[PDB]
RNA sequence: UGCUUAAGAUUUGAAACU
RNA sequence: AGAAGACGGUCGAACUUGACUAUCUAGAGGAAGUAAAAGUCGUAACAAGGUUUCCGUAGGUGAACCUGCGGAAGGAUCAUUA
RNA sequence: CAAGUCUGGUGCCAGCAGCCGCGGUAAUUCCAGCUCCAAUAGCGUAUAUUAAAGUUGCUGCAGUUAAAAAGCUCGUAGUUGGAUCUUGGGAGCGGGCGGCCGUCCGUCCCCUGCCUCUCGGCGCCCCGGGGCCCGAAGCGUUUACUUUGAAAAAAUUAGAGUGUUCAAAGCAGGCCGCCUGGAUACCGCAGCUAGGAAUAAUGGAAUAGGACCGCGGUUCUAUUUUGUUGGUUUUCGGAACUGAGGCCAUGAUUAAGAGGGACGGCCGGGGGCAUUCGUAUUGCGCCGCUAGAGGUGAAAUUCUUGGACCGGCGCAAGACGGACCAGAGCGAAAGCAUUUGCCAAGAAUGUUUUCAUUAAUCAAGAACGAAAGUCGGAGGUUCGAAGACGAUCAGAUACCGUCGUAGUUCCGACCAUAAACGAUGCCGACUGGCGAUGCGGCGGCGUUAUUCCCAUGACCCGCCGGGCAGCUUCCGGGAAACCAAAGUCUUUGGGUUCCGGGGGGAGUAUGGUUGCAAAGCUGAAACUUAAAGGAAUUGACGGA
RNA sequence: GCCCUAUCAACUUUCGAUGGUAGUCGCCGUGCCUACCAUGGUGACCACGGGUGACGGGGAAUCAGGGUUCGAUUCCGGAGAGGGAGCCUGAGAAACGGCUACCACAUCCAAGGAAGGCAGCAGGCGCGCAAAUUACCCACUCCCGACCCGGGGAGGUAGUGACGA
RNA sequence: ACGGCGGGAGUAACUAUGACUCUCUUAAGGUAGCCAAAUGCCUCGUCAUCUAAUUAGUGACGCGCAUGAAUGGAUGAACG
RNA sequence: GCAGCCGACUUAGAACUGGUGCGGACCAGGGGAAUCCGACUGUUUAAUUAAAACAAAGCAUCGCGAAGGC
């Protein structure tokens, strides 16, 4: 069974690109996941989505773009001090141009370019890109 | 690997820990009974003492008769056949001699045409072979 | 996924959205209080109750019209039985497998259904050891669970 | 609308851009 | 003040008598195994290889191999009619 | 892998060659001349070893057919575990989307508790009263994680400076008594300090011994003062024990397209025990007529005038349940088909019932596991290993044909192996369609019977769950055959079990262990070899 | 905070194993040891037992990032002088270029007896594929003493030297 | 059921016991297995060990004057 | 759960003392490593042979349905 919704939900929106889709939906309502969300709105890879309220797991409808390549999750969760997220975005991104690793501070759900504004190195969610 | 977690270390580390010895060139060099069953005991020459001369048969498309010294060692004393380089230099070799054997150079396994035999002559009763056939030197007499 | 079968199973209910309560349904709070002190004081099982509740009586949840639910309910008066009721019919199946196997030795799949059955004893018993409605001396001794009958 | 019908020595081949 | 000397206790190497780790000798020859340009008797396998092959199990035979009792197709049938 | 088809000798001989390969009377590869190359005061040959090796794989490997997933479920450690609790407000500057609000973006700052109406009150506003705004003294009930701060032997390494005539070194030296230098950085794993509170664990009230707020009781102790001072009593307080109260908005998050459990009608070669039927096969009996009947490619051993073979009536016995029977159903797998009955179990669907993470996979340890095989007992129709015999053949100890023991069947104790194959581990989803078929359910024109019709049966047209399947396709992959999975993989990470590292030696030796035996589970090396092997293409070939 | 092995899965304990009390010894704290009572302590998070061609650490060679292999060897810290036990003087040693005995190896003898220890620098024997002068000097750096002043095969300078640069 | 189980000399590609047979006459012609044994004349057979030294013992080789399968062959705890 | 009465024999744990002597007489198993034959128990040549011999359980053959088999 599903011990991470945020990684099945990030191959269910893998899935959607490689066919062609224009909306989507998610069938868990994480407080992580909606947080990851509205940190790929502010760089513009995708649409304003939505969510829906039951009284359950919620549900949550997305509009794509086309500007999104591969989003991803890592499986499991580490440590990334200051001087291991260049030896992580040495090799898991295409260029130093783009792309965006996530990670959790105590600070809050941040890229690695702000966390290195605020001097400030967590655990990590993922990636897109 | 099969299993991702954050503290699965000693299955991993139990795991390679035995998947080692499966591994050819590491159970032949490391810990094993080769370093012991080998005639030399992990070095690199060996003095001899001739006993006879005998030749060898060649393989396939080849029909000759290649020339093998059978040698006993000292520090053991095992039985090796060795091999006589050049062109008719078995007749400078007399029996009850001393000979410094040298591996041949596929690190102990068999090689070109020539059934089963490891080990070559170097130097003869402390005369280099290469000036005793050439003729630089020449035999003690 | 099922515990001891390979099924893959869907089919349950399906409580709506809306919680709240309907209008034809004048019935009190505590007049269904009495009404379920008057079935299990003559003696059934939580679950049968909720299954008359809404056969002649015309409700749906009896949470949405008192505050709690049925055992909860039940539990601060001192009606309910000690060892739960899906225990209970887990020992009475066991059994009366075990009464199978003792007249039927050649019988290999009965054989076969009660150490699953023992499975899922040994499994629950240690739910309640942790949950706290047993003493950690209760066991599931075989040949005198038919006692607790 | 069907019966049988064993065997045959060791060796010996390779291609360049203007 | 005290030279030798003794009683017994202690510390105890060392000596005759029991078990474990690693190394060695004649080693039978009984038995194997592999490897060697050209030997003998045979035809089991690859074409329906001339009895369709192959696994599991027991029994037999100079040799490969044979024959039974439930499997598989890596087979020569993806099919045979109201 | 840079560089002679130069000349003379041997003629599969002698020899070179790390690998492919050369030599049998014209050898560019052999022994020699001539010439030619690469490195140069250095160069080759052995051995140990690191990179190349994503051929040990945490980054970063494979497991259908090539090496490769236990026969099948259960299961304690272990590893991993669904959703849910606090939003914010002002102070300033840089700036441009817009008719001085601004809709403002960027970025800094400010707005945690009192244990301090006991520390004890540094200033500071407020009107001897306590008092405000606020330096610190000494807790604030947690780890995991992250940032800072101390602390960390030199040499070495990385590195500035310098002109030993340069350089590797070395720490000196440069100007007419003078001026210096001899630096820095870096230094994991834990412990101490100091702030951070997303994520990840763990806590309270539901037999209410509940948390504050005060009034009443019973045992206690320390001091200053009733002058100096001795029993006793309090005040003031600082400890228990204990009676009735008042009060909070007074207390139980939701009920997973996670899971258990109850009920409801149904289904099926599912399993165990009993009951019944059926032709046939062999054998036997009495009759009926007659010289052949079996059997192979062709024949013979074999039976027969004491009547075989065929025909009819009967009768015993022990096995097997066709045709109906299909790319249909069930079962964890092996497996399961005559009628009828009893005993309990189980899937799927329906469900506005129930409890509220009870779950997932699984080292050790366990149940079942076709055939054959073993020790016992009954029962022995038919087939039939071993065996004898007749032909065939050069020879057959084989295929072919007659007879035939052990076995084949039943109950009881064992053994645990198969191409136990879909030669594809289990849970989880996700991403195209098209027709079908099977259980449960939802509607519907209409025929069909019940007739007296709502409702039950049979067709017909649709919807939904999951169960074995199927065609078609440029999703996508792959060495290719081929697959809605063998896909979502260099754009590499969902969780979690077992196992392979060239071929043979070899599933052998020994050592343990279960078993009455046969045999089974764990399970190496020595040596030996450069190919063995999988998928497609062309040709020749076939008693296809 | 460490290398290989489950063909080592159960261990320890009146032979002090794990604790309580009072003592003895010793520089002090303790089963370190006696006397009396209790029956406990570690382990699949790999105890116990066995191997190691194991001296440990600072570090060295190759390397993108990860890492593999080597560290006998000039600096720090421990162990030991053929093997094992015992003890004196002394602040400090179970010391060995100090003594007492055993075992093994070993010298001179008038045959009564005596004495010894290179894994200190040189140099031979041996074993080996495998590794240098029985030279000179206290001047340099430093150490010892009663001490400016005497000593030091520690050390330095030369000889061998194609490890290598 | 008593009882029986011999022969014709070499076949290769260096010793060469000998492959595979040669070869067949009077009913078939010593298989599995064991040994100088309580059965083997030559005999104190040869080899290794047991002893200062071993015609006996134990282990092995087989060409067995004249071993052998219910005239029973090989086996192995307890007992004498 | 206490008092009082009667009463049989054993086992265990310490202390002292004797010239190392203590089951003090009687009673009272020498032991190990291997071969051959027979499974064992049992029985016999009274008066020279008690064993490797017969027996024995197990195993396997043969005749016979009563006027018959022996
Ligand atoms: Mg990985
Ligand atoms: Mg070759
Ligand atoms: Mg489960
Ligand atoms: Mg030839
Ligand atoms: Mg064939
Ligand atoms: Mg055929
Ligand atoms: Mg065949
Ligand atoms: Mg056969
Ligand atoms: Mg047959
Ligand atoms: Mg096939
Ligand atoms: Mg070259
Ligand atoms: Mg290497
Ligand atoms: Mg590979
Ligand atoms: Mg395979
Ligand atoms: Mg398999
Ligand atoms: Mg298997
Ligand atoms: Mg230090
Ligand atoms: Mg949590
Ligand atoms: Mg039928
Ligand atoms: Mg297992
Ligand atoms: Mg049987
Ligand atoms: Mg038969
Ligand atoms: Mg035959
Ligand atoms: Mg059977
Ligand atoms: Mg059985
Ligand atoms: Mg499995
Ligand atoms: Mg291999
Ligand atoms: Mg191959
Ligand atoms: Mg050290
Ligand atoms: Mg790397
Ligand atoms: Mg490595
Ligand atoms: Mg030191
Ligand atoms: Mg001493
Ligand atoms: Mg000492
Ligand atoms: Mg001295
Ligand atoms: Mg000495
Ligand atoms: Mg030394
Ligand atoms: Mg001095
Ligand atoms: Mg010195
Ligand atoms: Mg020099
Ligand atoms: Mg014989
Ligand atoms: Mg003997
Ligand atoms: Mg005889
Ligand atoms: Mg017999
Ligand atoms: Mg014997
Ligand atoms: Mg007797
Ligand atoms: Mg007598
Ligand atoms: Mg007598």
């Amino acid at each position: 069974v599903r011990m991470n919704v945020l990684a099945d939900a990030l191959k269910s929106i893998n899935n959607a690109e490689k066919r062609g889709k224009r909306q989507v939906l998610i069938r868990p309502c994480s407080k992580v996941i909606v947080r990851f969300l509205t940190v790929m709105m502010k760089h513009g890879y995708i649409g304003e989505f939505e969510i829906i309220d039951d009284h359950r797991a919620g549900k949550i409808v997305v509009n794509l773009t086309g500007r999104l390549n591969k989003c991803g999750v890592i499986s499991p969760r580490f440590d990334v001090q200051l001087k291991d997220l260049e030896k992580w975005q040495n090799n898991l991104l295409p260029s130093r141009q783009f792309g965006f690793i996530v990670l959790t501070t105590s600070a809050g759900i941040m890229d690695h370019e702000e966390a290195r504004r605020k001097h400030t190195g967590g655990k990590i969610l993922g990636f897109f890109f | 690997g099969k299993c991702r977690g954050l503290r699965t270390a000693r299955k991993l580390r139990s795991h390679r820990r035995d998947q080692k010895w499966h591994d050819k060139q590491y159970k032949k060099a490391h810990l094993g009974t080769a370093l012991k069953a080998n005639p030399f005991g992990g070095a690199s020459h060996a003095k001899g003492i001739v006993l006879e001369k005998v030749g060898v048969e060649a393989k396939q498309p080849n029909s000759a008769i290649r020339k093998c010294v059978r040698v006993q060692l000292i520090k053991n004393g095992k039985k090796i056949t060795a091999f006589v380089p050049n062109d008719g230099c078995l007749n400078f070799i007399e029996e009850n001699d001393e000979v410094l054997v040298a591996g041949f150079g596929r690190k102990g396994h068999a090689v070109g045409d020539i059934p089963g035999v490891r080990f070559k002559v170097v130097k003869v009763a402390n005369v280099s072979l290469l000036a005793l056939y050439k003729g630089k030197k020449e035999r003690p007499r | 996924g099922r515990m001891h079968a390979p099924g893959k199973g869907l089919s349950q209910s399906a409580l709506p959205y809306r919680r709240s309560v309907p209008t034809w349904l004048k019935l009190t709070s505590d007049d269904v209080k009495e009404q379920i002190y008057k079935l299990a004081k003559k003696g059934l099982t939580p679950s049968q109750i909720g299954v008359i509740l809404r056969d002649s009586h015309g409700v749906a949840q009896v949470r949405f019209v008192t505050g709690n639910k049925i055992l909860r309910i039940l539990k601060s008066k001192g009606l309910a039985p000690d060892l739960p009721e899906d225990l209970y019919h887990l020992i009475k199946k066991a059994v009366a497998v075990r009464k199978h196997l003792e007249r039927n030795r050649k019988d290999k799949d009965a054989k076969f259904r009660l150490i699953l059955i023992e499975s899922r004893i040994h499994r629950l018993a240690r739910y309640y050891k942790t949950k706290r409605v047993l003493p950690p001396n209760w066991k599931y001794e075989s040949s005198t669970a038919s006692a607790l009958v």
